[PDB]
């Protein structure tokens, strides 16, 4: 999302915010798109390098890698053994995650037409906790 | 018995092999483990290795070698100086030439010498258990 203002992003994805993807089901994580069904390896006209062969595979491989799992450099450098900072890609820094499930209770309708009718009333008590932190610089916290 | 007499192999002009090959490729910078573990040797020249020496002369590595190791150094202020054990000159375009030691090129490393590049005084200790005769009875027609 490389909108310049929020004067360039659709009315709902400022009124509400963006939308988030919905979870993971086999029809809603789907493979990615760009993702290669097959691959060709220029071969000679009668005759197939059998050294090249092993090489294509190797290729492939380091290509099948980005695209499922390092799409991203960050990634691409933890298969490595390595680390980065999120300084070092400019991610902002995941501080705390709270995440729970909300419920109620139904409400039961009692007059002459709504007599065998209820309402869900969804009140869910949650709590989070953002452990103490240093901030390193000064910016936002969101 | 035999001896041999031999020095490391510091030439006075060996480049490291990224520092020589101009451009530097994702194969030859990161060392992706799959790409090292799965391609033909690769046949670099004379070229890659030391700073005038001729792009023909050939000779195979194994991918990524330049990365299991590390050539000496040896500053410019010396290419110019006589008493240094090192390998002035450029390798041999040829192969064998250019791993059997280049002697003559040490010649320069001494003073005067009659006595070669170098001479040995040892006393060879040395016993031997037989059946022999024995010097009396051997010259005792008897």
């Amino acid at each position: 999302l490389t909108y310049a203002n929020p004067s360039n992003m659709p009315s709902e994805d400022y009124k509400w915010g963006v939308r988030v993807a919905n979870l993971k089901s086999i029809w809603t994580a789907p493979l990615p798109p760009d993702t290669r069904t097959s691959e060709n390896m220029t071969t000679g006209t009668s005759t197939i390098d059998i050294m090249g062969l092993q090489a294509a595979y190797a290729k492939l491989h380091t290509e099948q890698e980005r695209d499922y799992f390092m799409t991203r450099y960050r990634d691409i450098m933890k298969e490595f053994g390595g680390h980065t900072s999120y300084d070092g890609d400019n991610r902002p820094l995941l501080l705390m995650r709270s995440e729970f499930w909300a419920s109620g209770y139904d409400v039961d309708g009692t007059d002459q037409s709504s007599l065998g009718q209820f309402s869900g009333r969804v009140q869910q008590t949650f709590n989070h906790k953002v452990p103490r932190f240093y901030v390193p610089e000064h910016g936002v916290i969101m | 018995t035999l001896a041999v007499t031999r020095f490391p192999p510091t030439h006075e002009m060996e480049m490291h092999y990224l520092v020589g090959k101009e451009n530097l490729t994702y194969t030859d910078i990161a060392c992706d483990p799959a790409l090292m573990a799965n391609l033909p040797p690769r046949e670099v020249s004379l070229k890659e290795f030391f700073h005038s020496s001729p792009d023909s002369a050939k000779f195979k590595i194994a991918e990524g070698q330049w990365y299991r190791t590390q050539p000496d150094r040896v500053a410019f202020p010396y290419n110019a100086l006589d008493g240094f054990p090192f390998y002035s000159a450029l390798p041999s375009t040829d192969l064998k030439d250019r791993v059997l030691v280049n002697t003559n090129n040490y010649d320069e490393i001494f003073q005067s010498m009659q006595l070669a590049h170098w001479n040995m005084q040892t006393k060879f200790n040395i016993n031997v258990y037989r059946h022999m005769p024995t010097t009396r009875d051997s010259i005792m027609t008897s």
